[PDB]
RNA sequence: UGUUCACCCACUAAUAGGGAACGUGAGCUGGGUUUAGACCGUCGUGAGACAGGUUAGUUUUACCCUACUGAUGAUGUGUUGU
RNA sequence: GAAUGGAUGAACGAGAUUCCCACUGUCCCUACCUACUAUCCAGCGAAACCACAGCCAAGGGAACGGGCUUGGCGGAAUCAG
RNA sequence: CCUCUGGCAUGUUGGAACAAUGUAGGUAAGGGAAGUCGGCAAGCCGGAUCCGUAACUUCGGGAUAAGGAUUGGCUCUAAGG
RNA sequence: UGGAGCCGCCGCAGGUGCAGAUCUUGGUGGUAGUAGCAAAUAUUCAAACGAGAACUUUGAAGGCCGAAGUGGAGAAGGGUU
């Protein structure tokens, strides 16, 4: 409903984008309810939010 | 390819303040401010170009 | 917010301007 | 309060009004001389019709510049336009003066609008910047908004 | 002052209420003279524009460098299936003008015809001359009936005879059948009113109205091209590129005393979807539709003396947006107005058509039916095949 | 040629003369008159002047009423359609 | 008309003129396509201007009238130009 | 010009059609400036390699003067530590 | 309607009567639901929250800025944004 917050503390946990932040959209009052890190750290060491992959730029 | 910023407020290219790279154990480059070249000393004579050996410059 | 101010002068005809001049 | 055209039945009529409804002045009177006169149930018919589209409001006084349609030919007009917030605030109304009703204690599906009366509200002042440094009113135009049904079938 | 060049005028006065059409359908304005020394026949007739094409014919007459060669012309195609007569309609000459008197409609009246009456077929109950076909097979209406057609013979000076198309056999997507007056000019009044009784619920084919290379006028309304400008709709000379607010526009409207702008001061308006009456068009041929004695007859539509194959006039693919011609057709030398599918009326010439151009025979020499959709190098489908042989979808 | 005028080449049946706020800049252009910058010639001690010559010099607004071009329409025909 | 400088003059000039080669819608002579507007609609919404307001011909007038006089005549509410 | 890290929702709104006149791009048979105060705008040429380059001149230039030929892909050869 | 002061006569006095002054202040109309909300290519589908979703958020797709950026940090300035 309003994951501006989560989606900016994981990029500052992750040291990422939030290009790359995949917040779940299933279990969204799972996250929701956090409302700091070591919250959203729990959330990573759960493995409901995953560090998007880079997009590919190939060299072959 | 990590672009990194200062980490003072002087955001000029002044002699004052001239960085190096350098490699941190957290795998992330950073600036150090490096210090500024000292000469060594000049003979009294004001003959010679060189400058002495065995002073620290 | 502040009372705004009246329109300025906008020099605007005269002899600078020659979108529409009278007789000389 | 007092109202313009006190009901000559009040006891089977009822009363609901609304004040300082940022609406539209115009759009406002013209819709409500498009539903004055109607039954409550066709009023609300024609108000949903006005929201989707399907039944005009004829602008009859203040039509400057407004295009016409097909759909004014019912009304006997050239112009016409579709007034949504306008419809959907006084539909409101209606079912705020149908409330009414049943508080009263009044039957619902014989009640006909016998009165109703759109008047100025006091405006609501803003500013646009125009050219060369100049600043100029924006006025929000609301509405004060009053009506009566009538047990009339 | 005066202008410094002299110029003739941008567009016609004549032409210029420039409204978009009330009517839809091309009326007859003028129908021909009568005098009671011919017999009686139709002045006019009402086909559906089909396409164009080629004729390849042989050209007679003297004195020309185009004596005895062969040109091509652009011709078109007018597909005009035979009318049905549902009724009569009577005039008689006023003081303030030709008034109508009686019309008398027929008793089996189509529903093509009965389209017509009605905005809405659909939710419409078909209700129309319900109570006017009950008045033929009683003693007191026919005998009203017959006292009102006496009256009309006693009294009317003009009879103009109601028919109307066949939507049937078009492969239009309409079903609604126009309807039309037609001035029948002959002898007498009684002879004529006769003529139009017998011919009343009946079929009026082409070959009975028109023949051939007849010199006929083409009555119709324009292609529509909307609201344009003044450089299209007048053609204008258009102002050049420097100017500031606009260079397809009219840049001197008049004078300041009085030339403020008038009737003749061109403007942007409504170009195309006018009435036009054109005149002095010459029938090639009066072509004969599908019939049927053991199978199709496919021939006898563009198969000249000439040519001697098996082609109709239905191009390779059928007419560019008009359908497929299964009926006996019109081809008119030049281009007549009006898009595809159009109504047109065919009226009889109102001057005496005594030309050499306009009294010279016309014999067909080679019909063009190749494909319209792009460019078509075949004429039919058995001689594509013959040349390009077996495809691979065979 | 900025030209109004003028003269010349060619075609043509003929290349007649004019008006409408010296028709027509909320139609265009700004060519030369007629701002402010300059150069030359004459006059003036000078600042400056010169229907003397040259050069570069912002061309504003219609959505209002009428007129016109197009488009819905309107009054009577009881209502509609042909 | 001669340092209120005269004459010549390579290179240079968003300086001012004339001609030629190629080139092109500048034109003969215009046509078509695309994007954003303009059009209609949901919402929001000003400003200049305004004696009253607005159909013309002639006459006279303060010497070019929407109004006065004599004629022509005039028919609700509007939309895009 | 396209893409990766990083950033954003197209810059004070959207929906339906594709009228005129506009604003910004283009394309036009044949002629090539006949248009216009005036080649104004638009259009031609354009990078690189190999030739070749006049008058004049302050001998430095003009000069990329002017004017020609070539340019893709694939498979090789020879030379350059 | 209103809720707390007011008038006639004899005399005195004045900051004593508005239609204009491109009058001063305040308010309100026609214009007008009109001009306009058109500089920098672009949004679309499903779900969550709610009375309410084109603009919030999440997921997916297609895009743009293209490392002299629509990125990451400072100075002047702002002062809690
Ligand atoms: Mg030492
Ligand atoms: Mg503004
Ligand atoms: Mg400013
Ligand atoms: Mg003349
Ligand atoms: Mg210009
Ligand atoms: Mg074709
Ligand atoms: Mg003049
Ligand atoms: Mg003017
Ligand atoms: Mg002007
Ligand atoms: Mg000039
Ligand atoms: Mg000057
Ligand atoms: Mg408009
Ligand atoms: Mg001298
Ligand atoms: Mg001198
Ligand atoms: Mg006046
Ligand atoms: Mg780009
Ligand atoms: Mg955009
Ligand atoms: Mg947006
Ligand atoms: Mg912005
Ligand atoms: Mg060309
Ligand atoms: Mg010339
Ligand atoms: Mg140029
Ligand atoms: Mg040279
Ligand atoms: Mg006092
Ligand atoms: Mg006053
Ligand atoms: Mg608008
Ligand atoms: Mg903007
Ligand atoms: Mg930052
Ligand atoms: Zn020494």
């Amino acid at each position: 409903s309003m994951l501006r917050l989560q989606k900016r503390l994981a990029s500052s946990v992750l040291r990422c984008g939030k290009k790359k932040v995949w917040l779940d959209p299933n279990e969204t009052n799972e996250i929701a309810n956090a409302n700091s890190r070591q919250q959203i750290r729990k959330l990573i060491k759960d493995g409901l939010i995953i560090r998007k992959p880079v997009t590919v730029h190939s060299r072959a | 390819v990590q672009r990194l910023t200062y980490r003072r407020r002087l955001s000029y290219n002044t002699a004052s303040n001239k960085t190096r790279l350098s490699r941190t154990p957290g795998n992330r480059i950073v600036y150090l401010y490096t210090k500024k070249v000292g000469k060594a000393p000049k003979s009294a004579c004001g003959v010679c170009p060189g400058r002495l050996r065995g002073v620290r410059a | 917010d502040p009372v705004p101010y009246q329109p300025p002068f906008l020099c605007q005809w005269g002899r600078h301007q020659p979108a529409w001049k009278p007789l000389m | 309060v007092r109202y313009s055209l006190d009901p000559e039945n009040p006891t089977k009529s009822c009363k609901s009004r609304g004040s300082n409804l940022r609406v539209h002045f115009k759009n406002t009177r013209e819709t409500a001389q498009a539903i004055k006169g109607m039954h409550i149930r066709k009023a609300t018919k024609y108000l949903k019709d006005v929201t989707l589209k399907k039944q005009c409001v004829p602008f009859r006084r203040y039509n400057g510049g407004v295009g016409r349609c097909a759909q004014a030919k019912q009304w006997g007009w050239t112009q016409g336009r579709w007034p949504k917030k306008s419809a959907e605030f006084l539909l409101h109304m209606l079912k705020n003066a149908e409330s009414n009703a049943e508080l009263k204690g009044l039957d619902v599906d014989s009640l006909v609008i016998e009165h109703i009366q759109v008047n100025k509200a006091p405006k609501m002042r803003r500013r646009t910047y125009r050219a060369h440094g100049r600043i100029n009113p924006y006025m929000s135009s609301p509405c004060h908004i009053e009506m009566i049904l009538t047990e009339k079938e | 002052s005066h202008r410094k060049f002299s110029a003739p005028r941008h567009g016609s006065l004549g032409f210029l209420p420039r409204k978009r059409s009330s009517r839809h359908r091309g009326k007859v304005k003028s129908f021909p003279k009568d005098d009671p020394s011919k017999p009686v026949h139709l002045t006019a007739f009402l086909g559906y524009k089909a396409g164009m094409t080629h004729i390849v014919r042989e050209v007679d007459r003297p004195g020309s460098k185009v004596n005895k060669k062969e040109v091509v012309e652009a011709v078109t195609i007018v597909e005009t299936p035979p009318m049905v007569v549902v009724g009569i309609v009577g005039y008689v000459e006023t003081p303030r003008g030709l008034r109508t008197f009686k019309t008398v409609f027929a008793e089996h009246i189509s529903d093509e015809c009965k389209r017509r009456f009605y905005k809405n077929w659909h939710k419409s109950k078909k209700k129309a001359f319900t109570k006017y076909c009950k008045k033929w097979q009683d003693d007191a209406g026919k005998r009203q009936l017959d006292k009102d057609f006496s009256s009309m013979k006693k009294y009317c000076q003009v009879i103009r005879v109601l028919a109307h198309t066949q939507m049937r056999l078009l492969p239009l997507r309409q079903k609604k059948a126009h309807l039309m007056e037609i001035q029948v000019n002959g002898g007498t009044v009684a002879e004529k009113l006769d003529w139009a009784r017998e011919r009343l619920e009946q079929q009026v084919p082409v070959s009975q109205v028109f023949g051939q290379d007849e010199m006929i006028d083409v009555i119709g309304v324009t292609k529509g091209k909307g609201y344009k400008g003044v450089t299209s709709r007048w053609h204008t000379k258009k102002l050049p590129r420097k100017t500031h607010r606009g260079l397809r526009k009219v840049a001197c409207i008049g004078a300041w005393h009085p030339a403020r702008v008038a009737f003749s001061v061109a403007r942007a308006g409504q170009k195309g979807y006018h009435h036009r009456t054109e005149i002095n068009k010459k029938i090639y041929k009066i072509g004969q539709g599908y019939l049927i004695k053991d199978g199709k007859l496919i021939k006898n539509n563009a198969s000249t003396d000439y040519d001697l194959s098996d082609k109709s006039i239905n191009p390779l693919g059928g007419f560019v947006h008009y359908g497929e011609v299964t009926n006996d057709f019109v081809m008119l030398k030049g281009c007549v107005v009006g898009t595809k599918k159009r109504v047109l009326t065919l009226r009889k010439s109102l001057l005496v058509q005594t030309k050499r151009r306009a009294l010279e025979k016309i014999d067909l020499k080679f019909i063009d039916t190749t494909s319209k959709f792009g460019h078509g190098r075949f004429q039919t489908v058995e001689e594509k095949k013959a040349f390009m042989g077996p495809l691979k979808k065979d």
